[PDB]
């Protein structure tokens, strides 16, 4: 049994900043078996990072994930204004396929 | 006419008596081998023993040649004709055996290998076949009948057997340079593994195939052996024709 | 390109069986596994089960009894069957392909699943 | 990319029909691969001192395939040229060589056909990619055929894996042997003729001569050019991780083969995506191919099950559920007997004779020469056997007969089943007669 703890739950970052996303697994799993998907509140979750180091097709290069073992991460060099989506950390090396709780993201704007 | 009787009579008498002595010697040797082998016989197998082969060959030669002697001496047309037809029958029988082998080579090789396997079943109890088999397996660079694997038939060379020689070829199949010391343990643990894995330790090819390969390779020697086997019989047949002509002249002149 | 599409009934009577088909295209199903991940309205992804390239299945332990996934390799269609869906079963049912290293690279649009004894209005 | 050639070997329906089972077909195919590897490794091909082979997919066609309309290999009558062409019509870019094993008779009794390699130009041979060629079809000419029967008689396996070596040598750039130096079978010198012709002969050798398993100097020199110009193109490192061959190794958890290879329900096949292929399915925690004590439903067995049977030094061996591999056997106590009572076990294997079980060393050692011999350790003071009265507390009076075959008197004898041992050299009646006559019998008899 594996649980993919994703922290923090809600991300509020202003435009152009650097926002990091952390996924911590219960037991260490292979580096290449963890991935990342965003879901823009009404769209199918598209693959963003696979093997935690290789980006997907048609994606910006500002996303730079990393991790190995028990803790993993996803880093954004420049917070893009269209990045409002729930980024999901995922593994299926061992059953069951466990999706992260979903680290929601919002753009911190003027009050 | 006079010169025909003396030389032909002496030739037939000498031929028949020489074959009589040779047949008696080989039959006595075969009988002695039978006695000294059945002394040590332990397991009942339908083995064509070398001693049995010698006995059969000796008895055939002895009886045919004794008919020849009792013909040539005592000058009997009936026994001379019997000698003629018996020698001719032996010749044609050997020839048809040769042609039937050249035809059914596959299963005459199968029959030879079956006899060799039955012999290596009595390998350790028939010392005559033992000596002949090791001599062939040494000089001809071969093991077993059709391969090294036929040694599994022997009781002491079976994977199921508990001895050290369990499915292991004898100390004669192993490759051994003349400037080397023979080791009994050379062929140990050989039968079970594949043919190519043991090509550098033991001889792999069978001795039947090795013998035919050598005979094809030494056709001068093969021709010499076949001539020495057949031509004396043909000479006896022709000499008997000549003596038949001489005795026909004799009965014509006496009448 | 390679696309996955799901056809769903949409409206499901409570305690009545469900059937969703994910007519895949662009890949040989014999060498790829098609997952089945549902999503409650505005909630996290939930995993139901998968059917592999050889027809083997591995469901979620809490939905093993009701779940049923089958496929026809020649027909290139993945079928998901659910039985006795309560009111909590409402979700968006996505079919995803198990790519290299278990990644869910390609997804379908998904079907909204509504469970309610109420009629249309 | 140093010394190994990956083979794609396929067997038609007649091969399976003769061999009956997939186990027999795979055993014969592995035997052919092993024979050809033994042939090639020893032959120093000038440039390289070791060229091994490693089959990557053993693809076997079942008799039921004969009814398939799109399979062109089901035709009972087919030319050798056409057979090789259809072998080449398939895509074989991912393979050093690709061979088809058949059991059909071919015209003029040919034992197969391959494609001649070349150092430069003349596309065809090892490490060959698909290309248009002529005739409008892309043919992968890293292909060769082989039949295990000629003139309606099945070819023995020595000749079969000699003609396999022939075909791979043609794929390796070695033409048929020519000249007195490289074809010793036709040489009139008897010493060289008895050696026999080499593998690369236009006519199939009997396989019973010395050179029938070896590559000639001509063939080795020809193969040297090809292996210096095209070796580092499709070859692989020795022991490289390449799954799907049915051999479990590092970098993988289990092996199945390809999609139409195994019926295992808990291991990903080769057609599965990268990372998942040749790995245990998520949830199935073990595989039967991994270890001998895994359930058919692919789960760790309980502690009740025991992998191995009775052993000469262990009882059964217990693995329980923590690893697929059965652990090291639990050895029986020191000085525990083995087969008959000739030796005893110490460290999981039995050796060092029996007599030290109660404590004494084995003597070297007329029927008393064949059972077992051992004295009190302080020198051969009493070299008596096991059943002797001098040992009335260790062996009591029990005698231990040696194995039938174990030699007496150093190594000039052999024990029989009757507690006796006769000389291995032996005399024999006819040889005794010869020695009694060839000796100066004039004074030897009188
Ligand atoms: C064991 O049985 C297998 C069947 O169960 C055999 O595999 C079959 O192999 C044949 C050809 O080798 C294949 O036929 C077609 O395969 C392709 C389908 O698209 C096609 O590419 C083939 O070749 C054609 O391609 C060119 C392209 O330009 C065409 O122009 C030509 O017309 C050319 O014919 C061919 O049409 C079968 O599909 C395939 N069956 C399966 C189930 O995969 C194995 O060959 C057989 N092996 C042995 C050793 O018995
Ligand atoms: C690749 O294999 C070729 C065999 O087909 C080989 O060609 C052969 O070479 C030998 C000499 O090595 C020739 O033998 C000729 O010369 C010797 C000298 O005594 C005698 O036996 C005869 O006079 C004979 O004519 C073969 O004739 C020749 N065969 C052919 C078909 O050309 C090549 O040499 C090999 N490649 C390399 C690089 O060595
Ligand atoms: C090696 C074995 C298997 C050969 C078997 C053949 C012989 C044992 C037999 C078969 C036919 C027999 C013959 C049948 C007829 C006659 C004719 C007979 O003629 C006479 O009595 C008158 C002529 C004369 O003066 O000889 C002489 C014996 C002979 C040759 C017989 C001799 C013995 C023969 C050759
Ligand atoms: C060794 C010297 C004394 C020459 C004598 C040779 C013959 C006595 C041998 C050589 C060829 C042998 C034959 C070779 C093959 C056959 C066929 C064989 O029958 C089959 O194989 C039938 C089935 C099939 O057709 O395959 C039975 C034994 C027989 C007659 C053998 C009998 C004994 C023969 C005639
Ligand atoms: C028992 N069968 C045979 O002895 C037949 C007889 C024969 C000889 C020459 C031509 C035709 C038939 N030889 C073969 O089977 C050869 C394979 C054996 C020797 C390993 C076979 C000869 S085919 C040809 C390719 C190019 C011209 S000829 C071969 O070398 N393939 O790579
Ligand atoms: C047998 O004796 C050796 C010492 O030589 C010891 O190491 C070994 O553990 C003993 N065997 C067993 C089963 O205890
Ligand atoms: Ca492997
Ligand atoms: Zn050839």
């Amino acid at each position: 049994q594996i649980v993919l703890t994703q922290s923090p739950a809600i991300m509020s970052a202003s435009l152009g900043e650097r926002v990091t996303m952390t996924c911590t697994v219960s037991s260490s799993v292979s580096s290449g078996y963890l991935h990342w998907y965003q879901q823009k509140s009404g769209s199918s979750p598209k693959l963003w990072i696979y093997s935690t180091s290789n980006l997907a097709s048609g994606v910006p290069a500002r996303f730079s994930g990393s991790g190995s073992g028990t803790s993993y991460s996803l880093t954004i060099s420049s917070m893009g204004a269209e990045d409002a989506a729930t980024y999901y950390c995922h593994q299926y090396r061992r059953s069951p396929l466990t999706f992260g709780a979903g680290t929601k993201l919002e753009i911190k704007r003027a009050d | 006419a006079r010169f025909s009787y003396l030389w032909l009579k002496f030739s037939l008498i000498i031929y028949s008596t020489v074959f009589w002595l040779i047949g008696a010697l080989v039959l006595s040797v075969g009988i002695y081998a039978e006695v000294e082998r059945q002394k040590y016989k332990t397991l009942e197998s339908a083995f064509l023993a070398p001693a049995i082969i010698l006995i059969l060959l000796g008895v055939v030669m002895f009886m045919v040649s004794f008919i020849g002697v009792l013909a040539s001496l005592r000058d009997n047309l009936y026994l001379l004709q019997a000698f003629m037809y018996i020698l001719g029958i032996c010749l044609i029988m050997e020839l048809i055996g040769g042609v039937v082998a050249l035809t059914f080579r596959n299963q005459t090789i199968d029959f030879l290998n079956d006899n060799i396997r039955r012999g290596i079943e009595n390998y350790y109890d028939d010392l005559d076949f033992k000596n002949i088999m090791d001599f062939v397996q040494k000089k001809f660079k071969c093991c077993g009948g059709e391969d090294y694997r036929d040694w599994s038939k022997n009781q002491y060379h079976d994977c199921s057997a508990p001895g050290p020689l369990a499915c292991g070829v004898p100390y004669t199949c192993c490759i051994r340079n003349t400037t080397e010391v023979v080791n009994t343990m050379c062929g140990y643990k050989t039968i079970d593994k594949e043919r190519f894995s043991v090509q550098d330790v033991i001889y792999v090819r069978g001795c039947t195939n090795a013998v035919i390969i050598w005979f094809m390779d030494n056709y001068t020697i093969m021709a010499g052996i076949l001539l020495g086997i057949l031509l004396p019989q043909f000479l006896g047949v022709l000499l008997t024709l000549l003596y038949i002509t001489r005795v026909e002249d004799i009965i014509m002149e006496h009448s | 390109q390679v696309q996955l599409k799901e056809s769903g009934p949409g409206l499901v009577a409570p305690s009545q069986s469900l059937s969703i088909t994910c007519t895949v295209s662009g890949f040989s199903l014999t060498g790829y596994g098609v997952n089945w991940v549902r999503q409650p309205p505005g909630k996290g992804l939930e995993w139901l089960g998968v059917i592999w390239g050889d027809g083997t299945t591995d469901y979620q332990s809490t939905l093993k009894s009701r779940l049923s996934i089958s496929k026809d390799n020649s027909k290139s269609q993945v079928f998901l069957k659910m039985n006795s869906l309560q009111t909590v079963d409402t979700a968006r049912y996505y079919c995803a392909r198990d790519g290299d290293y278990g990644r869910l690279d390609y997804w379908g649009q998904g079907t909204t699943l509504t469970v309610s004894s109420a009629k249309t209005t | 990319e140093k010394n190994t050639c990956q083979l794609y070997i396929q067997t038609d329906h007649l091969f399976f029909k003769y061999y009956g089972t997939r186990e027999a077909v795979i055993a014969q195919i592995s035997s052919h691969v092993k024979a050809i590897d033994t042939i090639y490794q020893t032959t120093d091909f000038s440039g390289i001192r070791n060229i091994s082979f490693m089959v990557k997919r053993i693809r076997i066609n079942t008799t039921a395939d004969e009814k398939d309309p799109t399979n062109p290999f089901r035709f009972p009558n087919i030319g050798v040229e056409k057979f090789l062409e259809l072998n080449s019509e398939q895509n074989h870019d991912d393979y050093c060589l690709a061979y088809v094993f058949t059991d059909r008779d071919f015209d003029d009794g040919v034992l197969g056909l391959a494609w001649v390699g070349a150092p430069s130009g003349s596309s065809g041979g090892i490490c060959e990619k698909s290309k248009l060629y002529s005739d409008g079809k892309k043919k992968s000419l890293n292909t060769g055929i082989i039949t295990v029967q000629n003139y309606g008689s099945h070819v023995p396996p020595k000749v079969s894996h000699i003609t396999f070596a022939h075909e791979v040598g043609h794929n390796f750039g070695s033409p048929h042997d020519s000249g007195t130096e490289c074809t010793p079978g036709e040489s009139k010198n008897l010493g060289q003729k008895e050696n026999g012709n080499y593998i690369m002969y236009a006519r199939a050798t009997s396989g019973d001569k010395l050179n029938n398993n070896k590559f000639s100097l001509c063939s080795i020199r020809n193969i040297s050019q090809v292996l210096e110009k095209k070796r580092n193109n499709c070859f692989v490192e020795s022991g490289q991780p390449i799954c799907g061959n049915g051999m479990v190794e590092q970098g993988e958890e289990c092996d199945c083969g390809y999609s139409d290879q195994c019926k295992d329900e808990c291991c990903f096949d080769a057609n599965q995506p990268e990372g998942r292929k040749c790995k245990l399915k998520p949830g199935k925690q073990c595989s039967p191919s991994q270890g001998p004590c895994c359930t058919a439903q692919c789960a760790f067995k309980s502690k009740s099950e025991k992998c191995r049977d009775d052993s000469d030094c262990a009882r059964e061996g217990i693995c329980n559920g923590f690893t697929a591999l059965c652990p090291a056997s639990d050895p029986k106590p020191n000085f525990t007997d083995c087969n008959r009572h000739t030796q005893v076990c110490i460290n999981g294997q039995c050796a060092g004779s029996i007599c030290e079980k109660y404590g004494l060393e084995e003597c070297t050692c007329d029927k008393e020469l064949c059972h077992v011999c051992c004295m009190k350790k302080m020198d051969p003071s009493t070299c008596a056997s096991t059943g002797s009265v001098q040992w009335s507390r260790h062996f009591s009076g029990r005698t231990i007969t040696l194995q039938p075959g174990s030699p007496c008197n150093d190594f000039r004898g052999y024990c029989d089943v009757f507690m006796r041992c006769r000389l291995v050299d032996a005399d024999g009646p006819l040889a005794r007669l010869k020695k009694a006559i060839f000796s100066p019998e004039l004074y030897e008899n009188i």
